[PDB]
RNA sequence: AGAGUGUAGCUUAAAAGCACCCAACUUACACUUAGGAGAUUCAAUUGACGCUCUGA
RNA sequence: ACCUCGGAGCAGAACCCAACCUCCGAGCAGUACAUGCUAAGACUUCACCAGUCAAAGCGAACCUCAAUUGAUCCA
């Protein structure tokens, strides 16, 4: 059979394909310094002095997905972008955004005071209730 | 020996004895801020990147803002941390004016202009809205990389591109069998009517996805290209092969790709029927096979190893007797 | 009067430099103090040496030097630190060669 | 105990001391550096 | 200063490890994962085996 | 009368980032958390509404 | 006077370097009881002895300190 001709070895060059195997290699390294890149993805939130970003970016630094309140969509439907209320607009969003975009896990590495902080805790709650773990799997060696 | 510096070295031009008047960093933040800031910035000596590496609308948006400001219920409830979004509207607005960049950059990430154009980029300015019809009530849609079952992508999806001639075409990117640089036509609906799909073209008829068992994530495309000008174009796998790049630098004149929607999919039990019927083959099965184990070179005298050094090198594990 | 000093060098040091292939597990740098900071694929023991984490290739780089919040002398320093200056340290890093694996054909069914 | 409406009260007294005390401030700043 | 003391398991194992403790603490008892029983268990200081 | 001309305090930012303020923790500051206000001077690259300088 | 061990100069920069050379120190202490078991690959005081680090895995939770010590036999 002509179409049963398979190369013994298949090449998958999806970008995302070991990472979802879980076989991928996140980076150990970086002990003595923080951020930890132990991750395929990592939610980044920066909290400026007018405006709220966060971002799903790879370890490789491409920024996957982006949720901003600079954005019109978002900033025409909340009353002030630098909230608890537009942290968890944005949260929700970017939650929505991960679902469609495949991304089911990340690691979220805040400070100490990030982490204690009323926003960040709704954010993180929004994202957890949206469908995201912040908790990436372990790699399968 | 002392190389002078190839360039400006870092903390150099802050540096002047009125430390004391100088201000400081006393946040960690702002430190970081500072620290990525300055490690995205290029540098001279060797780095991690180098070896892994209008006026109407601004009017119309304040007077919107300021209605919402002056809105009590709205300050209220966000004063009270109780008010909410509307996340429909939110994702409809984004599709009108800024979902094009983010599913660039979504297409860009997921490798899709790298494979299916070589490099060559394009921002998708008409949203398309694909979704695979999943039973007769439901349907499963396809945003952006998300992952659909070949068994919900059984039969061909439901199209809804909002336009006023298009080519729409399906192609799995890393599902090739024989090839590496191949990609699979699964459905290619051309000269399209505007919105209405039915009245295309139907230059290949609709295959499922089949990715096979154990042979990773497999990504796949939906294509659309706005028409300048209506163009002719031109079960067996050698003719479902598919190289999209050939095929737009042919269309490339009369076609503008102007819609991107994408997902993933990986093996379920249709990929047999897919297999066995449709395709009437034996179904491939890829394992994912880590390189074996390094053992440096064995010693005559393994001074001071354990014991089980002779079992790292040793291939069977039963009893053998040699002559005997 | 003065006793002892008669302690023998630790051979301590680079083991592996800059473009030397290192298997997985191998110790690239043992040292008393972070002289070298670890970097991508780079562990750090209980006393500081730094071993590959992954088979590849070590390289030597300098990257700015962002402690962990919780590291109270490092937060310190940089909230003394004037704005603008940046704290830059030399990191090892493991460039790994092979990749996790390759999907082969066991069984056509 | 309290109740919704003086709290809403008391939230729009910080909204215009701040804007007050912002005004004063940039006032004394406008006379420093004038 | 201390002694060396061995804190035996009270689930019936003869699992016994050496542990130290002040002199003048009152006898000492831990929960110790005991490889017999695959669990943590109690265990209670029974002898000294030396002052350290 | 003439010249430079012109984004909220600053920006070889394009409606952003730093700035800035009160509330709590601080003796206090600082940090952190919660909140707050903010502009592209007006008409078709051009002309004229406001600031600085050169004169009387 | 010293005999063992560790830190710093001599020995400025991979490693290593004597001195009845210059100076400091140690023969613990403290916290925990997974301070559990196993196991690739490496380091190594220029031998050996001894001493170090450690991926993965099982099982669990969700070690600080430079030295801070001593073999065999025999009890
Ligand atoms: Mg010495
Ligand atoms: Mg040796």
């Amino acid at each position: 059979v002509e179409n049963e001709a398979v190369a013994p070895e298949f090449t998958n060059r999806n970008p995302r394909n070991l990472e979802l195997l879980s076989v991928a290699r996140k980076e150990r390294g970086w002990r003595t310094v923080f951020p930890s890149r132990e991750f395929w993805h990592r939610l980044r939130v920066i909290r400026t002095q007018h405006h709220v970003e966060a971002l799903v970016e790879h370890q490789n630094g491409k920024v996957v997905v982006s949720a901003s309140t600079r954005e019109w969509a978002i900033k025409k439907h909340l009353y002030s972008t630098r909230n608890v209320v537009a942290c968890e607009s944005i949260g929700r969003v970017l939650a929505q955004r991960c679902l469609e975009a495949g991304i089911n896990f990340m690691v979220y590495q805040p400070t100490p005071w990030e982490a204690a902080s009323d926003s960040m805790k709704r954010l993180q709650s929004a994202m957890t209730e949206g469908g995201v773990v912040l908790r990436e799997p372990q790699r399968i060696y | 020996r002392r190389t002078p510096p190839l360039g400006p070295m870092p903390n150099s031009d802050i540096d002047l004895s009125n430390l004391e008047r100088l201000e400081k960093y006393r946040s960690f933040d702002r430190y970081r801020r500072r620290a990525e800031q300055e490690a995205q910035a290029p540098h001279w000596w060797r780095t991690y990147r180098e070896y892994f590496g209008r006026t109407q609308q601004l009017l119309e948006r304040k007077q919107a803002i300021q209605e919402l400001r002056a809105n009590v219920e709205e300050e209220r409830a966000a004063r009270l941390r109780t008010a909410s979004v509307p996340l429909d509207a939110v994702r409809a607005e984004w599709e009108r004016t800024c979902g094009p960049y983010h599913k660039q950059r979504l297409a860009e990430y997921y490798g899709l202009y790298r494979d299916l154009f070589h490099g060559a980029t394009f921002v998708p300015r008409v949203p398309l809205h694909v979704a695979y019809a999943v039973g007769e009530d439901d349907l499963m849609p396809v945003y952006c990389g998300n992952e659909v079952t070949p068994t919900e992508a059984a039969q061909a999806p439901e199209v809804t591109y909002e336009a006023e001639l298009w080519t729409l075409l399906l192609t799995s990117l890393d599902g090739h069998l024989l090839e590496p640089d191949a990609e699979y036509l699964h459905w290619l609906l051309t000269n399209i009517p505007g919105n209405r799909v039915a009245e295309g073209q139907v230059t290949c008829p609709y295959l499922p996805p089949f990715p096979a068992r154990g042979s990773g994530i497999h990504r796949l495309a939906f294509l659309l290209f706005k028409q300048d000008q209506p163009i002719d174009f031109s079960y067996q796998l050698a003719q479902r092969t598919f190289r999209t790049f050939d095929f737009y630098k042919k269309h490339q004149e009369t076609m503008t790709p102007a819609g991107l929607s994408f997902f993933q999919c990986r093996w379920d039990d249709s990929v047999t029927y897919i297999f066995h019927q449709l395709l009437d083959m034996r179904e491939p099965v890829f394992e994912f096979v880590r390189p074996p184990p390094y053992h440096p070179k064995q010693k005559r005298f393994p001074h001071r190893q354990p014991l089980r050094y002779l079992d790292r090198y040793r291939d069977s594990h039963e009893p053998t007797y040699g002559i005997y | 009067k003065n006793l002892g000093g008669k302690s023998s060098g630790r051979r301590q040091g680079i083991k592996k430099m800059e473009g030397h292939y290192v298997h997985a597990g191998n110790i690239i740098a043992t040292q008393r103090h972070f002289r070298w900071h670890p970097g991508a694929h780079v562990g750090v023991g209980k006393n500081k040496c730094l071993y590959a984490l992954e088979e590849g290739i070590v390289r030597y780089t300098k990257e700015v030097y962002v402690p962990h919040p919780r590291n109270t002398e490092a937060v310190d320093l940089i909230t003394r630190l004037p704005k603008g200056a940046v704290l830059y340290k030399t990191f090892v890093h493991v460039v790994p060669a092979k990749p996790e694996g390759t999907f082969k054909l066991v069984a056509m069914l | 105990e309290l109740t919704f409406e003086e709290t809403e009260r008391r939230a729009l007294l910080l909204k215009k001391w701040s804007l007050y005390k912002q005004q004063e401030r940039k006032m004394e700043r406008d006379t420093i550096r004038a | 200063k201390n002694i060396l003391v061995r804190m035996v398991s009270e689930a019936g194992t003869g699992f016994c490890f050496n542990t130290k403790r002040n002199r003048l603490r009152e006898k000492l008892t831990l929960l110790h994962y005991d490889p017999v029983v695959k669990q943590r268990v109690l265990f209670v200081e029974k002898k000294k085996i030396r002052s350290l």
